[PDB]
DNA sequence: ATCGGATGTATATATCTGACACGTGCCTGGAGACTAGGGAGTAATCCCCTTGGCGGTTAAAACGCGGGGGACAGCGCGTACGTGCGTTTAAGCGGTGCTAGAGCTGTCTACGACCAATTGAGCGGCCTCGGCACCGGGATTCTCGA
DNA sequence: TCGAGAATCCCGGTGCCGAGGCCGCTCAATTGGTCGTAGACAGCTCTAGCACCGCTTAAACGCACGTACGCGCTGTCCCCCGCGTTTTAACCGCCAAGGGGATTACTCCCTAGTCTCCAGGCACGTGTCAGATATATACATCCGAT
């Protein structure tokens, strides 16, 4: 049962925010909205770092490079663009996806970008050269999250037509595709600390853990509020183990890791929290809510 | 199956230790540490002016060495790109190894002087013992762990000597089918095991097992672990080698540009990949950790994957009509 | 004085005493090992009871009793061995195995 | 009582019996005077040494052991009559 | 060649003459990777070899999950049901004019509904064939081709 | 209506009887007769056992019977189901009896 | 004139292995022609094998060599085997 | 301009030369290598005289001409000048070799 | 020393030569391994006896006369040997 | 008692003396006929006589004293009763009987 | 070691036949041969009849016979006229 | 691709028999016992043929490479041959009859076997030289584009 | 279709070793007695072969006829012949160590030969059932209209 209270709450974006992610150093925090704009700020103090401009439609997703340095963010203009953080510069302009790209994100090497869009599409992108390395046709429905796995070498995918499809790198193959014996619009997922499990957020208020090494869900968290929204979920090892997710209740709920159970509820936000991000090393939430919020705050616990 | 435009003039290739980057010989005599995943060049290195014939990674890979033509041999760090260190000895080498368990000891087997393993820390050079002291070709390999050193000449002689004390430890002359001599082209090893495979002149290889030589030691008759040859086509083969795991082996015709690749269990053939006719095999690898195989030819780089029944493949998916048994509760309710 | 004839102390069928009298009255060298018909009945033996076995049961085939020529010609044509052995060998009322081949059947 | 071109006793059914015991289906008509032929090839050698033997024998008919006798030598050995 | 040497070599090949792209016609459809000359096998339809009276509650219990209906009919007593196991086969389209036709053709004793191929077909073509589906009261046919009968009923 | 069977299934039921049967071909007398007339070209007046001169014929058949199997394989490789003489020349001249 | 046979010994061998099978009287003969026959060969080939070593006596290694020499292969092995037993049960008489 | 001869016709010349020459026509060593080879495959560490192993070499060349003969001619047959396996495997089956 | 796969060392212009020399104008690749395979179906046989004779002569070594005895069981006898 | 040899009498080249031990030593009768050896010797005396003829006639025709193996093949294979006498006869040196097929031929 | 042959005998021969031609040792050895073979011939099928004629003495009549076994048509007349010949030379004295 | 009919073939049965299994008395080859000699087996010695290796050469094999040449496929057609059905013919059974010649036994005698005494026809061994094998060069004749 | 070109034939010339002629050195051929015996021959049976003839009939010759395979021709394809170049390892000549091949010299264990006896084998009678034969029957299979 942590402890995590409120220290500072960042605001500045003027549209609904979709998307916080902590840098891999823990020294900013990138708060993507609607506004076309991503705004790095202090991630340890809630200070305005900067904001950083130049896109076409609302960015959906945001994500970090594995340095702290760079940034890719996926917009509703069907584009995504790398910027880099220490300079704000669009470093790269990745063009190509037909629709939506509602997720983005780096492999661990962060020399890999996958882009999951609208157009039901997943493509693999390069850094320094940002060319579309590859691209699958993924799912029957808008991709809305993918992810890499512990090490690059397989990415979770997620999309609006209920499968959990875990696909290889190297060679483009639709490896597996978890189904929990229904068709809930999955919107969420990502791997774990180890990668031999994944976490899925499903769009009827179930966060499902499985185990990818077995394939079968393990773990179920339940009680939360997520049935329209891409809401981000978070693992903290940092301190306590816990299962934080943000709610369309105003409310950010955190679980126990191992029994499931709700350990904290970070009230505080006036509208649904859209994202949430996990402080890499530090005991530190950056919980963001949507455009009747436009409000990030940032939560430190003692246990 | 995958081929590589980006890279003009290449010569010579090698994965590193893990099978991440492929390092390229340029003609112009320069280097193209061409990466994997980016399927792109990660570094370029204009080493010399005179082409690189040889290369090798080291254990951490950050080491590469490479001989040129003009006798050079010069290290080179995949970060700083700069020349470690560059010597020069007569007797154009032909090949350099890194000791696979030492990145400062180098096999160096030259034209017709006897190998050299040298230091790249300090500028020392021990000379290689030989049987006849005029084969003035004979190729040498440290095996998977750097322990030992296979050294054959173009007598079908072979010596097992120790790294370290260049001393006979194993030794046998193999044949030629009926008895006859022939020239080693060359002896190749396995990332996995002992298993290692001999190239002859006889258009012939014979993979062998390492331990078993040293259990022959001095002047025994061991027989090959496995044979393979162009049966069919009686075709030399101006390069071999191993796979990632040691079970699968390729051979490169350039007299007709093709692959084919046998077992090493039974030493069946697995299949054959082949390439145009026009090009003129030069270079083959295979990817130590992946079912892919890199061929370079006429200066061109060519990938070779081995796909599974995925990408599309995963309703569940069965082959033959599955005969469903009816369960006494079927119709049941 | 005890009488018991060499087929008998190698406990065989073929006359040991004749084949060696027939050796010795046959002209083929002047001396003959004593063990010698003894083998060469043995031989006789074998490939006697070899051949007859396959008569007796090419015989049975046909539900006959007393084997006829024929039957001797079907084993030793069925017979690898036995073929090669006498393959420039014709038989009295042997007649030939059967024996068709591909394009004489219509199709 | 002197004989004569009893070579065309050979009756064309009987050449064609013989050849449908070879296994032969249809046949050609030169067939039959040039089996006819090869047939008396065939006798011409071995009876003429058959008298031979009757020859050496002093005798005056011929034996059947004399005619396993000529096919031996000819390498054309018949069992089944001594 | 046999019948159960050319269904083992259609086993063996027509993963290598078979394939699943985009569809004009419908969705997913199965294309001819290479030249598949008429009268050489096609593809088999794999699946669940079921009996025809074991069809009805199955398909009753297809409609409680909503998955796609991948039934054909061996003969008036099985029928191969391929909705959650069966092959590529499923992804063929109907055609009005088809370049295959199905059969049912005996292996050592078991009937595999293989596609044979009714003419040519040449690498890149749709491979597609004739559902023998009858007149309904209407599934429009997409094939494209000329004689059309206006739907797969 | 008057039946008659196609070419040859007659003649290949002849050939099953006959590899099945095993009795001679030949009508004795003929071919005793040809034997007798052969013989008196060496010399005249010479008698023959029965059992000889069957031999003699039972022989001659079979060495006929090789002879028309080995000519009947020649022709196969020939292409052709009827026999021609220089078929028969052929195999005689491979058997070296020529 | 008593002319000699081998026909009761051919009996006697048929019924140690087949007691319930006849035998033909012209079958018969032709058995014993073809004993007569081989018997002829395998001693022409001791008596020239000998003559090629300078030995007037024919002994069992002279049948030996002469019947490996004719038989093909597992009809010599089971024949010279046949033989050794025999040769060897004569001798521990 | 360069010339070349039609086919067969260097074949002929060296059909001709090859009846009027009377040497082997086979590379000794490796005969006597497959020779050696036949022959450990019964017995190991057989030695043999040059004139046996010759002997073996010249007896086989010719037995190999008689078989190329007869098989040419039954090609010839065969109405064709080009021989084929079948040729030779019916060739071997006439003499007794099969 | 073990010896293996020489029958390889019988090339294809040697057994072209000897077709010429029989007397052969065109020829197919098919031949010449199916040649060899006679070649040695040939070997197989002399070889063997004469070992066998050289067995019984009790020595190692093989002799001209024991081949030519081979051929001559064989009834295929050479002359010029002895 | 001057000692003429047998074959003087018999006016013969070939030893007799030698042919009547050989006789003797090769058990083939357990006595030979006297006359039997000098009736064998003039029979192979005919036939080398033949064969040494067709042998030189042949040489001379090649424009060569010494008769080599290949005048004797040509000789052996250039008449029909010696050829059929040694048909079943390989010999060594010998080659083949310049001999073409008609269809061999070109047009 | 004293080895017989005919080679002397093969020259003399020769010169009778044909006085300015020469010879090679090796189709020497090769009439040699020649001759031991026709000679074992004759000497295997005069044994023989004489086995079939229960005879044991090969006389001149057998000799004559197998002659005419042996050879064909009028090869084998010239044989016996020559054979005849000699014989009745021989015994003239 | 099928069914109906015709015809040809495997089956059960009855009985007839004649080869065939069986038993005999009488013969003689085979066994048993014994003696001679000497072919075969063993040993020590020499040779020498072989088996193995080595270096240089190139004729030879391998590889590849057009490309015309024939394997082969199919297709028309027609002659030659299977076939069912006629006819007439000698083949076969058998039974008689005559004896010519195999096939037998008993001489009796010439005839090699064999051994012993004798030695020059013949054979390993040694010069030796001349047809012959090889070379190179020039004239001869086949063959492929006009 | 008359030349060009190429593979060949022959001629002179060179040098060689196998063919041949000649030489000592036997042992194997010759000579002459002597002996036991192979068979040459005489002279007998009898039987198997030879031929006659009649009676029965399956079997052979010829007919007509459909028809289908042999053949003759065509166009295609491929593929093996020809040639050029590149490779290699056969060959050739030599050297060398030895391991078996051949040899001689002993030594004797086995076989031939002799004689004795009897007992298995063989010709010879004798029931007797395996199958050969014949008939009616059910089954298998071609062939043609559909
Ligand atoms: N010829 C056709 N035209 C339009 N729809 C078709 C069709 N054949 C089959 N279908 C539809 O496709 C389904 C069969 S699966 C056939 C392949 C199809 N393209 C797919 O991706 O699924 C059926 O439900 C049917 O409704
Ligand atoms: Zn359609």
């Amino acid at each position: 049962k942590p402890n995590y209270a409120l220290k500072f709450t960042l605001a500045g974006h003027t549209k609904a925010v979709s998307s916080v992610k902590f840098s891999p150093n823990g020294e900013w925090l990138a708060s993507s909205s609607a506004d076309k704009l991503i705004k790095i700020w202090g991630a340890y103090d809630g200070k305005f770092e900067k904001t950083i401009s130049g896109h076409k439609l609302g960015i959906s997703d945001v994500a970090w490079s594995s340095d702290s340095n760079l940034l890719v963010s996926a917009s509703d203009d069907k584009t995504l663009k790398i910027w880099d953080v220490s300079s704000g510069k669009c470093l790269k302009t990745l063009k190509g996806h037909s629709n939506y790209v509602f997720c983005c994100n780096f492999n661990p090497q962060s020399n890999l970008i996958v882009s999951g869009s609208f157009d039901e599409s997943v493509r693999i992108w390069d850094v320094k050269t940002g060319k579309c390395l590859k691209t699958l046709p993924a799912h029957s429905d808008p991709v809305s999250a993918v992810h890499f796995n512990r090490d690059g070498s397989l990415i979770v995918s997620s999309s609006y037509d209920g499968l959990c499809r875990i696909w290889d790198t190297a060679s483009g193959q639709c490896l597996k595709t978890l189904i929990d014996d229904d068709n809930p619009p999955v919107s969420f997922v990502k791997f774990s600390p180890n990668g031999k499990y994944i976490l899925a957020a499903t769009l009827d208020n179930t966060l499902k853990l499985w185990d990818y090494s077995k394939g079968k869900c393990l773990k179920t968290y339940t009680g939360h509020k997520n049935e329209k929204y891409c809401i981000f979920a978070n693992f903290s090892v940092t301190g306590g183990k816990w299962i934080v997710s943000g709610s369309e209740d105003n409310l950010v709920y955190i679980w126990n890791l191992q029994t499931k159970e709700i350990v904290q509820k970070l009230q505080g936000h006036t509208d649904v929290v859209i994202s949430t991000a996990c402080h890499p090393t530090e005991n530190i939430i950056a919980s963001a809510a949507l455009e009747n919020d436009k409000t990030i705050k940032l939560w430190k616990s003692d246990c | 199956d995958g081929t590589l435009d980006c890279i003009s003039m290449a010569l010579t290739c090698t994965f590193n230790r893990w099978g991440t980057l492929l390092a390229v010989g340029c003609n112009d005599g320069r280097i193209v540490i061409w990466d994997f995943l980016t399927r792109g060049i990660a570094k370029i290195i204009s080493a010399h002016i005179h082409p690189v014939c040889s290369l090798c990674w080291s254990r951490d890979g950050h080491k590469l060495v490479s001989a040129s033509t003009d006798n050079i041999v010069s290290q080179w760090d995949v970060l700083s790109g700069d020349c470690d260190q560059r010597f020069r000895f007569p007797s154009p080498i032909l090949k350099v190894q890194y000791h696979p368990r030492d990145q400062n000891k180098v096999l160096v087997c030259p034209m017709k002087s006897a190998p050299v393993m040298l230091t790249l820390s300090d500028s020392k050079h021990v000379v290689l013992p030989v049987d006849d002291d005029s084969d003035l070709n004979v190729v040498a390999s440290f095996d998977r762990r750097g322990e030992y050193i296979y050294t054959g000449n173009a007598k079908g002689k072979i010596l097992v000597l120790k790294t370290d004390s260049q001393d006979l430890v194993a030794s046998f002359r193999v044949t030629t089918g009926t008895s006859n001599t022939t020239a080693i082209k060359s002896i190749e090893f396995a990332r996995k095991g002992s298993c290692f495979l001999i190239n002859t002149a006889d258009r012939i290889i014979r993979v062998y097992d390492g331990r078993e030589i040293l259990t022959c030691g001095r002047d025994g008759e061991p027989e090959p672990m496995q044979k393979l040859q162009d049966l069919v086509n009686r075709t030399p083969w101006k390069k071999c080698c191993f796979s990632g795991d040691g079970e699968y082996i390729v051979a490169g015709s350039a007299r007709q540009h093709a692959l084919y690749i046998w077992e090493k269990s039974i030493g069946n053939l697995v299949k054959i990949l082949h390439g145009t006719r026009g090009e003129l095999l030069l270079d083959v690898a295979w990817h130590p950790v992946r079912p892919i195989i890199a061929s370079i030819s006429s200066g061109v780089v060519s990938i070779w994957a081995q796909n599974q029944v995925e990408n599309w493949s995963a309703f569940k998916e069965l082959d033959e009509n599955v005969e469903y048994e009816e369960r006494e509760s079927e119709f049941d309710i | 004085a005890k009488a018991k004839t060499r087929s008998s102390r190698a406990g065989l069928q073929f006359p040991v005493g004749r084949v060696h009298r027939l050796l010795r009255k046959g002209n083929y060298a002047e001396r003959v090992g004593a063990g010698a018909p003894v083998y060469l009945a043995a031989v006789l033996e074998y490939l006697t009871a070899e051949i007859l076995e396959l008569a007796g049961n090419a015989a049975r085939d046909n539900k006959k009793t007393r084997i006829i020529p024929r039957h001797l010609q079907l084993a030793v044509r069925n017979d690898e061995e036995l073929n090669k052995l006498l393959g420039r060998v014709t038989i009295a009322q042997g007649g030939v195995l059967p024996n068709i081949q591909s394009v004489l059947l219509p199709k | 009582k002197v004989l004569r071109d009893n070579i065309q006793g050979i009756t064309k059914p009987a050449i064609r019996r013989l050849a449908r015991r070879g296994g032969v289906k249809r046949i050609s008509g030169l067939i039959y005077e040039e089996t006819r032929g090869v047939l008396k090839v065939f006798l011409e050698n071995v009876i003429r040494d058959a008298v031979t033997y009757t020859e050496h024998a002093k005798r005056k008919t011929v034996t059947a052991m004399d005619v396993v006798y000529a096919l031996k030598r000819q390498g054309r050995t018949l069992y089944g009559f001594g | 060649l046999p019948m159960p040497m050319r269904f083992r070599h259609l086993k063996k090949t027509s993963k290598e003459a078979v394939g699943v792209y985009r569809s004009p016609i419908h969705g997913r459809g199965l294309f001819c990777k290479r030249n598949i000359d008429a009268g050489e096998m096609v593809i088999e339809y794999a699946g669940i070899v079921i009996r025809s009276i074991l069809t009805d509650k199955r398909e009753k219990y297809y409609d409680s999950k909503g998955i796609g209906c991948y039934m054909f009919r061996i003969d008036d007593s099985e029928v191969v049901d391929a909705t959650m196991h069966g092959n590529a086969a499923r992804f063929i389209n109907h055609s009005c004019e088809p370049n295959c036709y199905s059969r049912v053709i005996n292996i050592d004793g078991q009937k595999h509904i293989v596609i044979f191929a009714m003419r040519k077909i040449y690498r890149g073509e749709e491979l597609t064939y004739d559902y023998k589906f009858p007149i309904e009261d209407k599934l429009p046919c997409n094939c494209g081709a000329k004689k059309c009968r206006k739907f797969l009923n | 209506k008057p039946h008659r069977y196609r070419p040859g299934t007659v003649a290949l039921r002849e050939i099953r009887r006959y590899q099945k049967s095993t009795e001679l071909l030949i009508r004795k007398l003929p071919f005793q007769r040809l034997v007798r007339e052969i013989a008196q070209d060496f010399k005249t007046d010479l008698r023959f056992q029965s059992s000889a001169v069957m031999a003699l014929q039972e022989a001659s058949e079979a060495y006929l019977v090789a002879l028309f199997e080995d000519t009947n394989l020649c022709a196969i490789h020939a292409k052709r189901v009827t026999i021609m003489p220089k078929d028969i020349q052929l195999a005689r001249r491979i058997r070296g009896e020529r | 004139t008593r002319k000699e046979s081998y026909a009761i010994y051919v009996y006697k061998v048929l019924k140690q292995v087949h007691p319930d099978t006849g035998i033909s009287s012209k079958a018969m003969s032709i058995m014993n022609s073809f004993v007569n026959d081989v018997f002829e060969r395998i001693a022409g080939e001791a008596s020239r094998l000998a003559h090629y070593n300078k030995r007037s006596t024919i002994t069992s290694r002279e049948i030996q060599t002469a019947v490996r020499l004719l038989l093909p292969g597992e009809l010599a092995k089971h024949a010279v085997s046949e033989g050794t037993k025999a040769v060897t049960k004569y001798t521990s008489a």
